[PDB]
């Protein structure tokens, strides 16, 4: 989970698969 | 070394974060990075004793 890493920022990451399957 | 690792040895000095410098470290030995980043104040207070 992103709570113990310090220094995470937050982001968009892209799916390939979910727009053009849906 | 500290402040950018073995990039100056080769080159240019590149620097990046030491933390980073690590988990690069521990990846060359077969060892998944987030062993590091989930763990980093372990790794860091046992290496100072
Ligand atoms: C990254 O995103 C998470 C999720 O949106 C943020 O967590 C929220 O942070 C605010 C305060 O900034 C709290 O009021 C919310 O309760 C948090 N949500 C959860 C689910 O815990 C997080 O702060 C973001 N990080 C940064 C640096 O903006």
């Amino acid at each position: 989970n992103c709570d113990v890493v310090i220094g995470i920022v937050n982001n968009t990451v892209y799916d390939p698969l979910q727009p053009e399957l849906d | 070394t500290i402040t950018s690792g073995w990039t100056f040895g080769a080159g240019p000095a590149l620097q990046i974060p030491f933390p980073m410098q690590m988990a690069y470290r521990f990846n060359g030995i077969g060892v998944t990075q987030n062993v590091l980043y989930e763990n980093q104040k372990l790794i860091a207070n046992q290496f100072n004793s």
